[PDB]
């Protein structure tokens, strides 16, 4: 799907269509759906939001998931994962901006950019594993 | 988890084995920790110590317990050249300090008395090569030497492994007619008079 | 007279305040309008390490040794230093005055701003650069001042040289009188020899004046004790040198071969096992900084430094 | 996090001529209201209120994230994982064959290499991911 | 041994390259992955003075005295230091190695990449911030390296310590032998007295070991010369002090009353008008740092420091 909304109440109107479509993404293949902005990299924006169908979540969270739903929901907190997802993509932009030719064991700007990314992996690894 | 949790349970265990023939005296610390205590107790702090087969220098970090005031150099050897690198990695300053590591016995020149620790090193290379090492150490200017090897008569509860007779014959061949005081003793849990590691305290 | 020979000393101005209280902003106008002034600033030392704020205890400890090394180097040069106080907490604020008071007329300017005009320029600052200071860490600081503000007057405190009065250890004077002398760099000028490879020391040069002290002290009850940090291995090029110059002596003490510890602590160990309780030390003659510091500071003995140490 | 491991990992990141690095992806915000822990609605909405009005919605597939360094010379193509890692432990020809469906979708006129974000199937062959 | 006593010292790393060559960018990755390292950086010192780029010759020499005082403070602390080469030339590159090689194993990394996209990374570093670097100023730098790259090896300079061969001034040995002793802080212990108001020196204390060198020096051919920075006004609290403590002496030399020049130069001037060429000095006994340097360095005499100067 591709959408441009212009105003928040156009969004309101086409939602039920979009909702109905991802509603059918249910076969064994599919973690679920992902939401990206048209432009792949924007300042301060995350690359995407995943939205996993109930059947797949049941796998990450366990067989008691529906029975335990309001619980899990209350426990859910994406504010930290979202920040890392954002910073993580921002590093990648800089890593990509580095010219392939210049990739090498003494490109100490590349080495920095990586060490940065590596550090932010150790951070994003301590978060709720089911995200 | 505690030694007075232990103290309260030890009688119960000992009794259990008494009506199974076995006269067991349990100890709380693991076999290794018993070894470390015996040596440290026996050698004391008054002479500089020589740690042969010092490995990860676990005996080093014990003598440097602030409590003890180790006011000497500390000599160490391992032939294993991975330890080789580790010692040299405390010229990271992390403490030289008084360490002196050597892998070539011709690089040890200290002529004053030392105490000598030979823990569980004589069975991580050959008996011919063990003799060679021990015989060397007994030539050096030492006060006390402690040699430690497992007691094989204990292996029945689970390079080469020596019996108490075998070990005592080894020490005798290495001391020969020199004039030393040689003392044996077990270290660790004592089942029917037999312990899991056996030891000598050779004294000048 | 004395009333009219008076000397003047560099000024140190310490800027006491909460983050946001306009400490920096004052210094910027100060060192541009007043005259002999250099600023020292801790955050900038952080930037050198590519960290933006508060770092590892590692870096942070070292940065201090840098700050103090810098303030003093500047102060010694008869240059005025303006520096931000490290905190407002009385005792670090005292620690500062200890450190620097040998060196300068200290003065203070406090930046006492109300708690919410401190946030209203901390959240107009923290839009500027990357940094941030919450409304927690500001207030441990604002009230912290209001308390230490109350139990200390930010009065000018003129240069204090405190003369640790020279007090020697108490010795049993009935013991025999003796002087103790170093070899390497003191009685023996090693003269291009290897410091550590003393195998050729029988061809060193004689520090003639020190020799004439030992040669004079032995013309009295004084036993002349030589205590060298040279390995005992090299003991025979050594008493070859000594006899060569008729430097007779009662006792030559040397470093255990293969010891290799810092040469102060083996000398101190040497002193206690072999000299203390058995002699009366009038004074000692050594050369090396580390070792003279040992003698003077750890054992409280008279030690006359012969030439420059600092190695 | 041992300095020497990071160092050599990076050294290899440089030798292997890697020029990109995946982000972690956050779930969409929960909607207690809509009784779902990752909400399709609250997620797209988030983008809107942040001034992004043009968005995409793909289907996320059960597979491993890999970056294909699609050299024009298809022999030269290698794979890197969600981390900074050359994917060697696969028969480079079965891999390359599956990769050729793709290869023939491009004009390779003065184009030596396209770096392409992809999912590998099943999650099986590579790592495991959820097992 | 020497083969087998090897000693280890902090490393100092020097970063040689024109601006844009990745000096910082490297250091940023370096101090994060290697282990015992603090970076010292000149530019960051500028910012403390709120200068963006090169400042007054005032600030600039002062900024240096801070930089080396910091690099040394860190090196002394057995901590490794990384610095950008200062001028990137040859001779300042030498000044660096001169200043610092006593303290550390020096080594270098050169960042020698081309002038035309040294401009293409200097003109992308000069718009994040402000700045400008003319492809003139960057051009002074690329070749200045190219000449010094050409006549200087950038491979390691292991810690070189260097002993000054102690060579005394030549004294006409025909003269009578005499020893010279300071008063304030050497033979006469002030014990809270005013340094400048020597009117109560009649109630000073006696530094016994020094007194015992003078009391022994005269029990030999030695004439005892006392040379004080005390104003001559206070001469009878002084030979009251002297008489009180059985300190017999041949010659008391003192500061002209109302002189007030710094006490270095009035002691040196006194030496030439009242002692030099007319006596033979075996050695001198003084205390104050400033003055000892004087005897030792300027007049090249044996001078034994009794306690700590540094005032
Ligand atoms: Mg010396
Ligand atoms: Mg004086």
């Amino acid at each position: 799907l591709h959408y441009q909304f212009a105003d928040r109440e156009d969004f309101e109107a086409k939602y039920p269509q979009i909702r109905a479509w991802v509603d059918q993404v249910n076969q064994s293949d599919e973690e679920g759906v992902v939401i990206k902005p048209r432009t792949a990299f924007l300042p301060g924006m995350p690359p995407a939001f995943k939205v996993r169908n109930n059947d797949y979540l049941t796998l990450v969270y366990g067989v008691d998931f529906q029975d335990r739903l309001q619980e899990q929901i209350a426990k859910r907190n994406i504010k930290g994962k979202l920040r890392c997802s954002i910073n993580d993509w921002a590093i990648n932009a800089k890593l990509l901006a580095i010219p392939y030719s210049e990739l090498g064991e003494e490109n100490y700007e590349l080495k920095n950019l990586v060490l940065d990314r590596i550090l932010g992996e150790e951070i994003e690894n301590q978060l709720d594993s089911r995200l | 988890k505690s030694e007075r949790q232990f103290a309260e349970i030890k009688p119960m265990f000992e009794a259990y084995f008494k009506e199974e023939g076995l006269d067991i005296d349990f100890q709380f610390t693991d076999t290794h920790g018993s070894r470390m205590d015996f040596i440290v107790k026996e050698l004391g702090m008054e002479y500089p110590i020589l740690d042969i087969g010092c490995g990860e220098l676990k005996y080093y970090r014990r003598f440097m317990r602030r409590n003890y005031n180790y006011s000497h150099p500390y000599f160490a050897t391992d032939t294993d050249k991975s330890v080789g690198d580790y010692a040299a990695l405390l010229k990271e300053r992390m403490e030289a300090d008084n360490l002196y590591f050597f892998s070539d016995w011709t690089d040890y020149e200290y002529k004053n008395p030392v105490n000598i620790i030979l823990t569980e090193v004589i069975e991580h290379n050959t008996p011919e090569a063990a003799e060679a090492l021990v015989k060397h150490c007994l030539s050096l200017n030492f006060h006390k030497m402690i040699i430690t090897t497992p007691n094989s008569l204990f292996n029945k509860y689970y390079h080469f492994e020596w019996t108490p007779q075998e070990f005592q014959d080894f020490i005798r061949h290495c001391v020969g007619d020199t004039s030393l005081e040689v003392t044996y003793c077990g270290i660790g849990d004592r089942i029917n008079g037999e312990t899991p590691t056996q030891a000598v305290v050779i004294t000048r | 007279s004395a009333k009219n020979n008076t000397h003047h000393f560099p000024k140190l101005l310490i800027l006491v305040g909460a983050p946001g209280s306009g400490k920096s902003t004052f210094a910027r106008y100060f060192i541009r309008t007043e005259d002999n002034w250099v600023r020292v600033n801790r955050d900038d030392f952080r930037l050198m390490q590519f960290g933006d704020s508060l770092m590892s205890p590692f870096y942070e400890e070292r940065i201090t040794k840098m700050v103090e090394a810098s303030v003093i180097a500047l102060l010694k040069n008869r240059t005025n230093v303006i520096i931000d106080a490290t905190n407002s907490s009385l005792r670090s604020l005292q620690d500062m005055v200890h450190t620097y008071t040998e060196y300068a007329d200290i003065s203070f300017k406090v930046f006492d701003l109300p708690v919410e005009e401190l946030v209203k320029r901390c959240d107009k600052r923290c839009e500027q650069t990357g940094k941030f200071i919450p409304k927690s860490a500001i207030e441990k600081h604002v009230t912290q001042l209001q308390y230490t503000k109350e139990k200390f007057d930010f009065k000018p405190i003129p240069r204090a040289l405190k003369e640790t009065s020279l007090t020697y250890a108490d010795q049993d004077t009935s013991l025999p009188k003796a002087v103790i002398c170093d070899l390497d760099g003191t009685l023996s000028l090693l003269n291009g020899r290897d410091p550590y490879n003393a195998s050729t020391a029988d061809q060193d040069l004689l520090n003639t004046p020190v020799a004439m002290v030992l040669k004079m002290a032995k013309q009295q009850g004084y036993k002349v004790i030589l205590l060298s940090g040279r390995e005992n291995a090299y003991r025979e090029p050594t008493e070859r040198f000594l006899a060569k110059y008729q430097i007779d002596y009662d006792l030559l003490l040397m470093r255990d071969t293969n010891d290799y510890r810092k040469d102060n602590i083996i000398k101190k160990e040497l002193f206690l096992e072999e000299i203390q309780g058995k002699y009366f030390v009038e004074f000692l003659l050594d050369d090396r900084n580390q070792v003279v510091d040992m003698w003077r500071r750890e054992l409280a003995l008279p030690c006359f430094q012969v030439n420059y140490g600092d190695f | 996090e041992d300095k020497t491991l990071i160092k050599k990992r990076i050294d290899w990141f440089c030798k292997n001529k890697i020029n990109a690095f995946s982000p972690t992806i956050s779930p969409a915000p929960k909607s207690v209201e809509r009784n779902e822990i990752e909400s399709l609605y609250e997620g797209i909405l988030w983008f809107v209120l942040n001034g992004v009005k043009e968005i995409v919605i793909e289907k996320k597939y059960m597979g491993s994230y890999c970056d294909i360094y699609l050299h024009r010379r298809l022999e030269d193509t290698y794979l890197v994982s969600r981390n900074g890692y050359k994917i060697n432990h696969l028969d480079q020809e079965q891999c390359l064959r599956a990769l050729q469906g793709l290869h023939d979708r491009f004009s390779w006129d003065g184009v030596e290499l396209r770096i392409i974000q992809s999912e590998l199937m099943p999650w099986s062959i590579l790592g495991k991911g959820l097992i």
